[PDB]
């Protein structure tokens, strides 16, 4: 007859229960701006190279 | 002042000052929220719940699990958890100590960058570090070389460490941890067909994983005993309600580690992965690792793993050379313990991140500066 | 009658008669088998699958890879592959032609002996030969002297050839080929942390290696551009499913060839190996090789390699003397093409093995008789 607390809480719950949306939103969006450095791990690489040849 | 370490190795979460023998207390990193209209008006509505508080409250709460596969799923939830842990257990303010962070190795930068960003900004904290599990595992186990297996709540590891150095190429990293195994358990359990699926219902299994599991010595022979005997079968109660009694379904579970068919993947298993990763690494070192073989945490708790592991290595090793493994009592705590040691040495004063850098350069700092 | 050549240079496998411009068709040498209970009873169960048939069928199949490091792993599997190739593509019977075999140089006798043994016995074939890659590479490239670099699917090569002769001491042979690089790629890729490990998942990378790679002109300067720009970054789909978009992770990959730290080894790299191997070889010839410098196949496909190579040689050479390199379009086919030329000349009629010898003496015949 209505739109109610009962239904709104249903929607709320389902929202809370839906893992796919929130996890995808955080992980996939945050996955893209991942990386910028002249790695010191690569500093190791360079140093080794210096020692290499 | 004094120095404080968070363990965020998944499962219950471990936090404690440098030099205490064991963390003050420990929390699952469950997060959970209401499921039903709140109908006691007298009740205060809190919309999110965590920790043993939730562990009590569970039934109308429903769980979210903020770390998949060792990757932490939803940051603000973490922030809730983290804040709670400081204030409620620790009675601690972010300024109070350097803080040390505990990381799955070889996993996406994002966890580094946001973790540091949040904790320097949202918390404001003198010094920060993030450290790879195996290092702690060695320090606690106190053998400068080694290889570690620790399959926690989360993603499951092989790292050889030689004394004083990393072999990051050597390393193997696997999503096989006990949680997913447990969820396979239900697909077992419906054979006896007492059957329930939800998150809390899934955690109920964890107790059984404590109590009822033990490692198969030999699979065929065990099946033969399974045909012979019921001593293999033990009787256990619901946490409340029924008595339940369980057959081979107990021992069959760990074999997944040796055979991840049962939830089906190919990586040829813990042991074959290990020997593979060895045969990657170079020739001379190997004997030491044959000597020094080290295991820890969630799965390892099971009685007997080390034995069949040794059986496996005796299969794969040239028998000629010595083999042994270490199985310390305290493995599940091991990491945070090692972290305490890690905290102790003054060299991190040379080594910590400071707020100043975070001012002068971004999260990018970490990935050079830390491993 | 007519004469037929198999290429077993690894990667897709190439076969064709003398005098055709290009082999009739080409196959990966994947081998794969079922992973799951066969549950359509209507289905015919075939237990092993190969070639583009498998490449379609892959998902429930799982792969075996019958050549490691240019060394062919499991003979009977090869025999399956080989039989299939003849009958299904070639519609050919072993009697029909002499057949020519294509070999990594400087590698264990066993491949010679069993290969010949099988193919004379299991197949029965008028004439047999096994030939070293570089010879073909020269013939196709048509400069009687030279040095060749060809880093295929399999083990990666330096041979100087002078006109009409071998310098087997001169030669360098390396397991650095693109496959292992690709498997390193994943240990890169988890930084962005879209992450999957299995064989088919690994081959999916091959497409990206086609599409997305290009050679670093300068590493430092590239990092500076990496800080500046996103044009370095390109957007690419899953073969089906998502769009994926990739940064420096593309260009960083080939540098491994120049720096095999990233999966860590010492051999000072392609170029330094080359100049080393030169400085082994004698003094006067060198100018010719400075002129005549030749590259082919799997890695070389990348745009730009020749340029930075030349940059490297200009580093290491005394600048005073001319330098250039050859980068033909067709390099990946080059070997089989050269093989066709090799097949053409009547002198192999003097040179082939015949069944008679195999009757009268063993596999031992080869190692005298062939290079
Ligand atoms: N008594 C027990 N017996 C066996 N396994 C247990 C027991 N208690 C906890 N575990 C398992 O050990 C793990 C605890 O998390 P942990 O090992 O700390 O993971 P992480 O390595 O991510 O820190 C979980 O997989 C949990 O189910
Ligand atoms: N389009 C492409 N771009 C770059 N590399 C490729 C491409 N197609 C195939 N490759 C690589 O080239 C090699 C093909 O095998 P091949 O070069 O014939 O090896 P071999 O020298 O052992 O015969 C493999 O390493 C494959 O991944």
């Amino acid at each position: 007859x209505x739109x109610x607390x009962x239904x709104x809480x249903x929607x709320x719950x389902x929202x809370x229960x839906x893992x796919x949306x929130y996890x995808x939103x955080x992980x996939x969006x945050x996955x893209x701006x991942x990386x910028x450095x002249x790695x010191x791990x690569x500093x190791x690489x360079x140093x080794x190279x210096x020692x290499x040849x | 002042t004094t120095a404080l370490v968070c363990d965020n190795g998944s499962g219950l979460v471990k936090a404690g000052f440098a030099g205490d023998d064991a963390p003050r207390a420990v929390f699952p990193s469950i997060v959970g929220r209401p499921r039903h209209q709140g109908v006691m008006v007298g009740m205060g509505q809190k919309d999110s719940y965590v920790g043993d508080e939730a562990q009590s409250k569970r039934g109308i709460l429903t769980l979210k699990y903020p770390i998949e596969h060792g990757i932490i799923t939803n940051w603000d939830d973490m922030e809730k958890i983290w804040h709670h842990t400081f204030y409620n257990e620790l009675r601690v303010a972010p300024e109070e100590h350097p803080t040390l962070l505990t990381e799955a190795p070889l996993n996406p930068k994002a966890n580094r960058e946001k973790m540091t960003q949040i904790m320097f900004e949202t918390f404001n904290v003198p010094a920060m570090y993030v450290a790879i599990q195996a290092v702690l595992s060695l320090y606690a186990s106190g053998r400068t070389t080694g290889i570690v297996l620790d399959s926690g709540d989360g993603v499951t590891h092989n790292v050889p460490i030689y004394e004083g150095y990393a072999l990051p190429h050597a390393i193997m990293r696997l999503d096989l941890a006990g949680r997913d195994l447990t969820d396979y358990l239900m697909k077992i359990l419906t054979e006896r067909g007492y059957s329930f699926v939800t998150t809390a219902e899934r955690e109920i299994v964890r107790d059984i994983k404590e109590k009822l599991c033990y490692v198969a010595l030999d699979f065929e022979n065990e099946m033969a005993t399974a045909a012979s005997s019921s001593s293999l079968e033990k009787s256990y109660e619901l946490p409340d309600g029924q008595v339940i009694t369980i057959g081979n379904e107990r021992f069959r579970c760990p074999e997944t580690l040796f055979q991840p068919s049962f939830i089906g993947m190919e990586s040829a298993g813990i042991h074959e992965t290990t020997y593979n990763s060895i045969m990657k690494c170079d020739i001379d070192i190997r004997k030491d690792l044959y000597a020094n073989n080290v295991m820890s945490g969630g799965t390892t708790m099971y009685p007997g793993i080390a034995d069949r592991m040794q059986k496996e290595i005796t299969a794969l090793a040239p028998s000629t050379m010595k083999i042994k493994i270490i199985a310390p009592p305290e493995r599940k705590y091991s990491v945070w313990i090692g972290g305490s040691i890690l905290a102790s040495l003054s060299t991190f004063q040379q080594m910590w991140i400071t707020k100043q850098e975070y001012d002068e350069a971004g999260p990018s700092i970490v990935h050079r500066k830390c491993f």
